[PDB]
């Protein structure tokens, strides 16, 4: 019973195709039979210019639940990224991505992606999801920035 | 005479001692150290009965050393996963899954203080442990004494 989620996702797809930030990618995956799987989207976030993430194209998957948009979509970087707020599994979280926090119907895919992009260069040090990136970020910012640049190059188109 | 399963089910200083003078070997022998999550559980259950008293302190420390030596000695055991799950269970690092909330952090902190000084402990983990033990947290604040000791020890690693 995901008809309600599918009706919205179909409109979000059209809206995204009509207008979305340059460099960003958000497309539903395909089912084995060739039809669209609107519950599972393949996305890509370009590093923000002027930052150490520049030049990189970071891929992530957006998974929607049958009760969407009551619940937020689950976002996971594939592969997992070196970042304080990116879990080892690649899962990335934001206040607007938490049902019990700032998630709400007014939230769009464009908002989520831009929100995650902003997070990449401006980590949330109070709520890390990874111990490794958080540790280096706090103990040696220069080294942290270095790891980020290398990662940005590795993920350049 | 008591058994490991009963001790782990309902840990108590007395039950640990009732395991016998070989309790340390028994805890490790009966624990599936191939599974990081299981090692974390065993470690927390054992450390939860720590008391600043001769017999109990020795029993907990020896049990921890036997368990963690066995776990870390396997070239396959992922020490980083152990650390990550340990922090999650201690309520110091967020996670996707739901975990029980540990009441007293005194035992776990004092057990770690001892562990980080042993030869079997991978030094690469010290910086991460320190970053999360120094990070603001209500639970750690209530156990300042243990917290300060562990940090002072981590500084010397």
């Amino acid at each position: 019973m995901s008809g309600i989620a599918l009706s919205r996702l179909a409109q979000e797809r059209k809206a995204w195709r009509k207008d979305h930030p340059f460099g960003f990618v958000a497309v539903p995956t395909k089912n084995p039979d060739g039809t669209m799987n609107l519950m599972n989207w393949e996305c890509a976030i370009p590093g923000k210019k002027g930052t150490p993430w520049e030049g990189g194209l970071f891929k992530l998957r957006m998974l929607f639940k049958d009760d969407y948009p009551s619940s937020p979509p689950k976002c996971k970087f594939e592969p997992p990224l070196f970042h304080p707020n990116v879990a080892p599994s690649g899962t990335v979280c934001l206040s607007i991505l938490e049902e019990d926090k700032d998630w709400r119907p007014a939230i769009t895919i464009k908002q989520i992606l831009l929100g995650i992009q902003e997070l990449l260069n401006e980590p949330n040090i109070q709520d890390p999801a990874q111990a490794e990136a958080y540790t280096i970020y706090c103990q040696n910012r220069v080294e942290y920035e270095k790891r980020v640049r290398a990662q940005a190059k590795k993920f350049a188109p | 005479p008591a058994d490991v399963s009963t001790f782990l089910a309902f840990p108590s200083p007395e039950k640990l001692l009732r395991l016998g003078p070989k309790s340390s070997v028994l805890i490790a022998q009966q624990t599936d150290t191939s599974d990081p999550e299981k090692v974390v559980s065993a470690f927390l259950k054992v450390s939860s009965v720590f008391k600043d008293e001769a017999t109990v302190r020795m029993a907990v420390q020896d049990a921890v050393d036997a368990l963690m030596q066995k776990a870390f000695n396997s070239s396959s055991f992922n020490s980083n996963t152990f650390l990550t799950r340990l922090l999650v269970h201690m309520g110091l690092l967020k996670s996707e899954d739901k975990v029980k909330a540990i009441a007293n952090l005194y035992g776990p902190l004092m057990a770690l203080n001892h562990m980080v000084q042993q030869d079997y402990f991978p030094k690469a983990l010290a910086p991460l442990l320190l970053a999360f033990v120094t990070k603001p947290n209500s639970a750690l604040e209530s156990c300042s004494f243990a917290r300060h000791s562990l940090l002072q020890t981590l500084y010397k690693v």
